[PDB]
RNA sequence: GGCUAGUCUCUGCAUGGAACGACCGGACCCGAAGUCCAGUGGACAGGGUUUCGAGUGCUUGCAAGGUCCUUGGGACCCGAAAGGUGG
RNA sequence: GUGAAUGGGUGCGGACAGGCAUGCUUCUUUGCCACGACAGGAGGCUGUGUAACAGCAGUUCUCCCCGUCUUCUGAGCAUGUU
RNA sequence: UUGAACAAUGGAUCCUACGUGGACCAUGACUGGUAAGCAGUGCUGGUGAUGCGGGGUGCUCCGAGAGCAGACUUACAGAUCCCGAGUGCUGGCUCAUACUCAGAUCCCACAAAGGAUGUUGCUUACUAGUGCGCAGCUCCGAAAAUGGAUGGUGCCCAAGUCAGUGUGUCUCCCUUACAGUCUGCCAUCGAUGU
RNA sequence: AUUGCUCAGGCAGAACAGAAAUCUCCCAGGGAGGAGAAGGCCAAAGGUGCUGCUGAUGCUGCGACUCUCAGUACGAGUCCGAAACGUGCAAUCGUGGCCUAACGAUCCUUUGGUCAAGUGUGCGAAUUCUGGAUAUCGAAGCCAGAGGUGUCAGAAAAAUUACCACAGGGAUAACUGGCUUGUGGCUGCCAAGCGUUCAAAGCGACGUCGCUUUUUGAUCCUUCGAUGUCGGCUCUUCCUAGCUUCCCACCCGCAGCCGAGUGG
RNA sequence: GCGUACGGCCAUACUACCGGGAAUACACCUGAACCCGUUCGAUUUCAGAAGUUAAGCCUGGUCAGGCCCAGUUAGUACUGAGGUGGGCGACCACUUGGGAACACUGGGUGCUGUACGCUU
């Protein structure tokens, strides 16, 4: 026997968790171009084509503005690997080239109001094998509803949502659990 | 429950007997949700003009 | 020891040294603490206000808060399997100008001063090694070195 | 019936089994806490603050300060320095 | 355990905002109402069949009250509700004796 | 040794010295811009000769 | 110092001694394997020279000659080499429980360690 | 984009931490100066705080299925001495 | 009155270290004007290379001195430079 | 001199389903108790959850840790026979008439104060002899109930006991664990090219 | 809080007055005092006299923390910001006790505040009772205290069962057995004495080393889905710590007798 | 070679006893109309300068007491790790590291910063 390290175990992932087809045929071409072409674009893409659904989110074309609102992105490609979704708060587009997994009809119709281009991931690498000029940009994984209920509402300091299935009352003063840890008249409240 | 459920344990505030909600409904919007709701033709007939 | 008092088993603890006794003198009100100094905290048991807990005896921290007669410090403290930074709000007589950075800061400064006027050799501060070979003249003649004889009396002095 | 109540036999096993460090060491801490004064200050000093144009050329403005005494005395010693070249060769 | 019959304190109060004489009275406990809210709930549980309801207390460790004081601003009128510890015999000094 | 009297002391010597420290450190400031200036010069120096000898 | 400190404790687990050159040889050629790309590969001039050529280190002669000699460069080379597995040693140990001094086999043998090395490989 | 096997600038997603001269609602303090009108004198407004929120800062949603679970249910299966209603 | 062994806290640097210049503040200071006005002299000086210091390069040079004008408080946070 | 050494497939950010919450053992670190296979603690490791070699047998001792095989080598510990490995080699010491046969590897399976002109050594005071002593073995002290237990046999210049020796070298220093080394296969986790 | 002073105790001295009244001088590191248990701390003082005061809740739905700790609360305490104050020439110090103990959740009640009123020498500045309003009617609400849970993270609470029952438990007693043997029982060593003289013929004090399980303890290891719980009778066997018989053993304070002790 | 004011470290500086002290001082010192305070101008406050180093302060001495330092105690005590070491235990020795304390011996008996002076 050895007094044995760690024996390693690869933590990322290699593997497409997606049922698709499609996904799966993306996911053959970017391990073909993270090989033989071997760019940390490729490798990053092949990485979120590996993604599972909750750790590639929505995005939308109010991110894709934001992205590329600065000069220097006139040419660049907005890639999301994600579906795209349109801000109905965004109003004006610009003529943005945006590659992703999906967009919705709204995000289409905005994006290619603008004069813009809704590229597939296929496209995408038939135009640039290498990525080069194209903005990788993400989608948040925070604000959702299980993130803000992630952890303990009775620990001080934690700001958790506290978990409530099916009961919104209609009386905010008499809400549910808002009584004794939450004000210092009912003997303490949870500190922040 | 101290850890999980901080605010059980308690009674607050006014209870109002007979609670009417049709009168307290109320769904709001927001003035980056208005243009969207105009045709834009109209956005575009009225942009510098004064209608 | 059934009972966990602020200051339970600390009758050596917070004692004042033999013929060490009085509050203390106007070194430890000179000095001057900034934010990030390292210092060791230490309690004063002359004073009785703004004492650290006795968890802290022993303990570097450094300095996050500056308060008029008292000073903040951030103490590592193992709990059993975390470490936790706990914040002490402890006044300036129970707490030292910790030189734990001072062979490093003359070390650096040395280094710095050689690599700024080029004069000096860089301390690059190795171990105490082997020695070499030497041939050693040496005039002094060897000891005979070896047991002797046993003495019960020499042993048994009364 | 009676237990055999308190031990701390395997917990520094249980407290060793992962690396005991501590969870944020490079994260700032939260400014809550620090003194009322340093804290107003610093929200008025943030205020203040010029930016980085406007510092860059006040640098500037203040190199150009002593340059028309400076330059003369360089180009001066400039002048004197091939004479001394010349004196040194005589060693 | 004696307190004085005024104490220059702060009458956090409009007029004003700074030390004032505040004449000290001890606090009784007021009759308590029959027509208060928890009371009338607590007469409609008591009322029919299945005996007494809430708990009634019996224990009985403390063998003193917390002394509450009532300090009213000799210019407001203003009454700040002070606490003072645990003590069996308590009386508003007479300064004399 | 170790004794309380003997750690007091260094740390009496220690404040001494730091106060000495911040009693010339007016000088050693400008002992040292005058240090950086001739390290600028060295530095130029040395990119004079890589630039001449290339 | 460093390295003595620790040795004096663990010291009841280990020997140790100062091998003769050819015992350092041998080791090298019949026992040492790299460890190189987290794997454990058995030592080639061309392993050698991609593993260590950042020190003007090409051939196995560099690592024997660090080695038995500490050069400069001891340190990337005890690195790179894999800790020699040495079978059950031939003769046998005389009792791992005492120290060698005490007749047993543990400590330091200062010479008689390449007694040990020559059953072990 | 320059540049070079030294290596500089611009972009800055996600995540974590800090901040806010930011803002929404609540709570304080000094005030209520100032502007205004669908005018019963009413509506906001200013400056300060060791302030709180399950707040916002380019909406992270909905639905279905599946896995491991939770609580109510006989509740993994069997198991009381008992209690009750009617005969 | 001393005081081990074994122990415990902290520190041991970038190629983020260290140094330098400047800014802001309602905080601190007597410490502002001032992000201002004025200013002479001495000099084989400075750096790379060396115990032979030869040689080679000249960058708002070195020193009196980071000068004088009553002479310029720190801290925190930033802007640049190396 | 990138300014201590050594190591390091690692650091950060989270989510989440369970079992457990009777413990016990060992050690001048101890406390209560006369003590206990007693009760309560401390550090660490074990048992529980763990098989394998040895201790005759034994959950905890000593060695070592366990995929299936082949070869070699060893650990602890062993070699009269049972039982693999020398009735080894080299100096001693001990002879025990019992029912505890003298004695016979840790834990451990007991022994004390006291005594001996048995015997082997050594120190020491006295002028070869006489005194004190001190160590090794041996004897007495040494009594329980089914017949019995260095494990059995038995052993006596031992097959008891104390040392030394077996050296890459030895007329005889050899034995062997599921441990070490090499090899093949199985499975796992990876790396690389695909 | 300022400020002055120095304590316990002691030498010496002064009418009554003495050991001990009061006064004076010298010595006194604290042997005093600081409410109390103990510990730590403290001398032109975290002591004490005098005096002045009320900072004994630092305006709030007001902060960061520390002990406890799950890094929860209560509690206790440290550190700040700034209103208004005490003291002081001032720096400062002061939001209780020199420090470590001195205490308390939901719901309910109660009081104070909010509100409402009043002032407002002109303006405001606002919780609710729902079909719209009024009412120092009443009630509700929010905020701060208080009324208590001492089993002190907080049910409202008497016995008995030998008439008994159930689920379990060898986590746990009563019987055997196991470990230990304090106690009990049995032997050792030494030798102060007794023994007519004589330490041992026979004892053996003061001391002290052991053995057994054989009394009672101690424990709680096996057994509570049961090992039939005392004594006696019957019947067998074993031990020796030997009572008789045997060696007519050895020894005596053994002449014989009767005996004492020791050995097999 | 010193004085005074303010100090830092707080006995190598303290305690006792015996001596000496140039100058500047410091100090004792003289009085009570005022400021002020007392049972008492003792302290204290005010106002002074006739006298004195007598004391305070400084300084020299002491195999003084104390304190400090070095040696030495002493590789002694103790101790981390290890053994199928010894021992019935009590405990001891060994291997590998760490390593005091009292006592004893002897020596010593403040250093110094800022400012203003004396000594010139
Ligand atoms: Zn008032």
């Amino acid at each position: 026997g050895i007094d044995k390290p760690k024996q390693y175990k690869n933590k990322d992932k290699r593997h497409p968790t997606a049922t698709n087809p499609y996904i799966r045929v993306l996911v053959k071409i970017y391990r073909f171009l993270a090989r033989r072409v071997a760019t940390p674009f490729n490798k990053a893409v092949l990485k979120r084509l590996m993604k599972s659904r909750m750790w590639r989110p929505r995005i939308s074309t109010s991110r894709i503005k934001l992205a590329m609102r600065k000069p220097d992105k006139k040419d660049h490609i907005c890639v999301c690997v994600s579906h795209v979704i349109h801000d109905d708060r965004v109003l004006g587009l610009k003529p943005l080239k945006v590659c992703a997994l999906k967009f919705s009809k709204g995000a289409r119709a905005a994006i290619e109001s603008a004069g813009g281009q809704c590229l597939t991931f296929d496209q995408l690498a038939m135009i640039t094998p290498k990525g080069s000029k194209c903005v990788l940009i993400r989608g948040k994984v925070t604000r959702r509803k299980q993130y803000k209920s992630f952890g303990a509402p009775g620990v001080p300091g934690s700001h958790a949502v506290p978990k409530l299935g099916n009961r919104k009352s209609a009386l905010r003063g008499r809400r549910h659990e808002n009584a004794r840890g939450r004000r210092k008249s009912r003997a303490f409240k949870v500190k922040a | 429950m101290d850890k999980y459920h901080p605010g059980y344990f308690g009674k607050v505030g006014i209870r109002r007997f007979h609670y009417r909600l049709n009168p307290r409904f109320c769904p709001t919007t927001s003035i980056s949700r208005l243009l969207r709701l105009v045709p834009k033709e109209q956005l575009e007939a009225c942009k510098g003009k004064e209608e | 020891p059934h009972s966990w008092g602020k200051k339970a088993r600390t009758r050596d603890l917070f004692s004042k040294g033999f013929r060490c006794h009085g509050r203390p003198s106007l070194s430890t009100y000179l000095a001057v603490f900034k934010i990030g100094d390292y210092v060791d905290v230490v309690t004063d048991p002359s004073v009785q206000k703004g004492q650290p807990s006795k968890v802290f005896q022993g303990k570097t921290g450094t300095v996050w808060n500056v308060t008029p007669r008292a000073v903040g410090v951030l103490v590592n403290k193992r709990v059993r399997g975390r470490i936790v930074r706990k914040k002490i709000s402890v006044r300036t007589e129970h707490v030292r100008k910790s030189r734990c950075q001072q062979d490093f800061k003359e070390r650096v400064r040395h280094n710095e001063l050689v690599k700024r006027t080029g004069v000096g050799k860089k301390i690059k501060r190795q171990p105490v090694g082997p020695r070499e070979g030497q041939l050693l003249k040496l005039r002094k003649k060897p000891i005979p070195l070896g047991a002797k004889k046993f003495v019960f009396s020499e042993v048994y002095n009364f | 019936a009676k237990s055999k109540n308190h031990t701390n036999h395997n917990q520094n096993y249980k407290d060793h089994r992962h690396p005991i460090r501590l969870k944020g060491r490079r994260n700032q801490i939260s400014s809550k806490g620090l003194e009322q004064k340093l804290k107003k200050n610093r929200k008025k000093s943030r205020k203040g603050f010029l930016t980085p144009d406007v510092q860059k050329e006040i640098r500037e403005k203040r190199s150009k300060k002593g340059e028309a005494r400076r330059l003369k005395s360089y180009e001066k010693f400039k002048a004197k320095l091939p004479i001394w070249k010349a004196k040194h060769k005589a060693a | 355990v004696q307190y004085p019959k005024t104490r220059k304190t702060f009458c956090k109060g409009e007029p004003c905002k700074k030390h004032q004489t505040h004449k000290v009275v001890q606090y009784k406990v007021g009759k308590a109402s029959v027509v208060a809210q928890g009371k009338r709930r607590y007469d409609m549980k008591q009322k029919g069949f299945g005996g007494q309801t809430k708990p009634v207390f019996h224990k009985k460790a403390k063998t003193t009250k917390k002394i509450t004081l009532k300090l009213q601003c000799t210019s407001c009128k203003l009454i700040k509700q002070i606490k003072i510890k645990r003590c069996k015999h308590f009386e508003l000094a007479d300064r004399k004796g | 040794n170790n004794c309380f009297r003997r750690v007091y002391h260094s740390n009496w010597e220690y404040l001494l010295s730091l106060e000495k420290e911040a009693d010339a450190e007016p000088k050693q400031k400008a002992l040292r811009y005058k240090q950086e200036k001739k390290q600028q010069f060295r530095e130029k120096g040395l990119k004079l000769a890589a630039a001449k000898t290339a | 110092a460093a390295t003595v400190n620790m040795l004096r404790v663990v010291s009841p687990w280990i020997t140790w001694g100062y091998p003769s050159h050819q015992v350092v040889r041998n080791l090298m050629y019949k026992r040492a394997f790299a460890h190189f790309a987290h794997k454990r590969l058995p030592i080639t001039n061309q392993l050698i020279e991609k593993a260590l050529g950042k020190y003007k280190i090409i051939c196995m002669e560099d690592l024997i000659y660090q080695l038995y000699t500490c050069g400069p460069r001891f340190r990337e080379v005890s690195k790179f080499l894999w800790p020699f597995k040495l079978s059950a040693p031939r003769g046998g140990l005389k009792s791992k429980k005492k120290h060698f001094i005490e007749g047993g086999d543990s400590g330091n043998r200062e010479i008689y360690i390449n007694q040990l090395i020559r059953k072990m490989i």
